[PDB]
């Protein structure tokens, strides 16, 4: 008889997870009643309160400027397809600066230092029509049936 | 009356290396800070500062 | 993982606890009022000499409210001064209505906000309240946003 | 299983950064001679080292 | 037969030293590739590993884009040509934001708040060919036969 | 199982080693001038001090007359570029008559009793340009990719 020992590696990242600890900036907001927002996808601001500055956010739509990216946090639910989501009514955590793992649906790894272009639904696309100030960070990984890409986010 | 200030940085690897080799670095940096403070006081006494009146 | 808000909305103070930077090694020429933009006229021995914003200058920061350094009510000539170079801060304004969110602000004379159609610089952060028959706005200051002309 | 298949030693201090080890070698020869001979050969030795981080 | 007392002043800066304790950011997940890097000079990123995550950096060359400045460290640097350098295949401490003392090749003081132009060797020059977005922060001193300048850096 | 025993032979010679115990002569009142000398290569004299007595030597160059060959010594030599050399500004042993092993660049065995031709860099090589008055002593072997030849030297 010959003894055996096996080996297995862990995954690198999860959708919407903070990449590293390099000078991040996360703020809380409230989700607008219309539509759910996927964790790890961009969001837009529709109205900011005048007294203090609290903001109402919803999913990105064509012809709008993004604000930040939804991240994993304490408050988060499960959808029908087991996709992790932010509900219509509740608090949301949004990252405005730093490195984050964000959903992608392209097919080829991006180049370091170039700009990031998004799609209507708020996910990465190599030839999208939405122009953003964010930058690629070089990380490119593949969770089970999920594509992820690492993005540097600059404060707006 | 007026106030002074400065600082310095140091890392765990440097601290351990100093403790191992016998000669530290934090002591030298603190001595430099104290000497800078004393020279600033003396320069303030003997040369003044026009923008600060 | 969230950022806390700050309680008193007075002009010249900070509005959030996000990433901020305060340049405390400065001196004033002339008189400066809390909540106004300032410019750097010179450097002596690692100290920056600041004055109120003239026409044609590039703003550097916004005067910051402190209850020990400035016992008078404003910043006086020959005093050490606090200047905010990065972060969200309440500024005096001459505008009448709130501009579009995340637009580009423009500074009139004396360091007051009067424009919302600039090309590049600091941006509006979404806060707009009223002070003394005048208004207060919330600005987001970034470090290398305004670059001194050659 | 990497820590089990290969040996694990303990010789480096937690503050050392490089290590070096040596190796030695020699040369020589011999010959068939006569009673009056002034041409005996010679011998010598060597040395070498390697490094690690 | 009367006593006397003398006065001497310390120098202010040193090549590769951080100027002050402002909001700064240091990347230590980079590795030097293809040569050596001089402390107090700009560096460029060749490529970033997609899975491992280590960035590959080297000295600045014409037609490239600067990324950061190597800083001082009494433990990570290697002594050669009578100065501190970073050897090939070693971890490096790149500075991505903050105030740093850089080497210079000019002869006159610069203007506060202006843009920084570098030479093809990563050293400051008043009429260099490579243009950046970093700024001069006001400091201008000189060590023994070495000219330094204080430069403010932000993320690329 | 059945046991086994093996056999091995040591090398014959080394660069810059005294070949045997014939009548020799080694001059030690010389000093290296302007550079360094590889052990096992020819040298030249540039100037002899009239009142001090020392002789200034350096590496052989084209259009000159060689004077001797440096020999091995474990004390008066310095390890450099994975070889053993004589550094600048120091005492040196120079063999002026006798049998010595030196570096070679030739590819075929020489003929006993013939004349020796040296290359421009001071290493023995057939069909060379510099003519000497030394002889081959009948020795031709290689020590791990280094070609050595045995030369008899008559004093100048």
């Amino acid at each position: 008889q010959i003894n055996a020992s096996y080996q297995r590696d862990m995954a690198i990242a999860l959708p919407g997870m903070v990449a590293d600890t390099s000078k991040y900036n996360i703020d809380g907001a409230c989700v607008v009643n219309e539509g759910d927002v996927l964790v790890g996808a961009a969001v837009q601001v529709v109205q900011a309160q005048a007294v203090d500055g609290h903001k109402l956010v919803k999913a990105l739509t064509t012809g709008t400027t993004p604000y930040g990216v939804a991240i994993r946090s304490h408050w988060q639910t499960v959808n029908a397809q087991n996709q992790m989501i932010y509900e219509d009514g509740g608090a949301i955590n949004v990252m405005t600066s730093g490195r984050v793992w964000m959903l992608s649906k392209s097919t080829e790894a991006p180049t370091f230092g170039s700009a990031v272009k998004l799609d209507v639904d708020g996910q990465e696309k190599s030839d999208g029509t939405i122009e953003t100030t964010w930058t690629y960070a070089g990380g490119w990984t593949k969770y089970k049936d999920i594509q992820l890409v690492e993005v540097q986010l600059h404060q707006l | 009356v007026f106030r002074l200030g400065n600082a310095y940085l140091i890392s765990i690897d440097e601290i351990k290396a100093g403790q191992a080799t016998g000669r530290p670095l934090s002591t030298r940096k603190a001595s430099a800070c104290q000497l800078a403070h004393d020279q600033l006081v003396n320069r303030l006494v003997f040369k003044g500062s026009a923008p600060h009146k | 993982y969230e950022n806390l808000f700050l309680r008193p909305a007075c002009p010249g103070n900070i509005s959030d606890t996000s990433t901020y930077n305060i340049d405390g090694a400065c001196v004033a020429q002339g008189d400066i009022g809390f909540g106004s933009a300032v410019q750097v006229v010179g450097i002596v021995d690692g100290v920056k000499v600041v004055a109120a914003l003239p026409d044609g200058g590039t703003p550097y920061g916004i005067a910051f409210r402190s209850q020990y350094e400035h016992l008078s009510g404003k910043i006086l000539d020959g005093e050490v001064c606090n200047v905010v170079s990065h972060g969200r801060v309440w500024t005096l304004t001459s505008l009448g209505e709130a501009p579009s969110l995340f637009s580009k602000l423009q500074f009139g004379s004396g360091g007051v906000v009067t424009g919302g159609s600039g090309s590049a610089g600091w941006t509006f952060a979404g806060g707009f309240v009223k002070h003394e028959d005048g208004y207060i706005i919330e600005v987001q200051v970034k470090q290398n946003a305004f670059i001194a002309p050659p | 299983s990497a820590l089990r298949v290969f040996p694990v030693t303990t010789e480096l201090s937690p503050t050392d950064k490089t290590f070096e080890y040596m190796t030695f070698d020699k040369v020589g020869t011999a010959q068939i001679i006569a009673d009056y001979t002034d041409d005996l050969p010679l011998v010598d030795a060597l040395g070498t080292s390697e490094f690690g981080k």
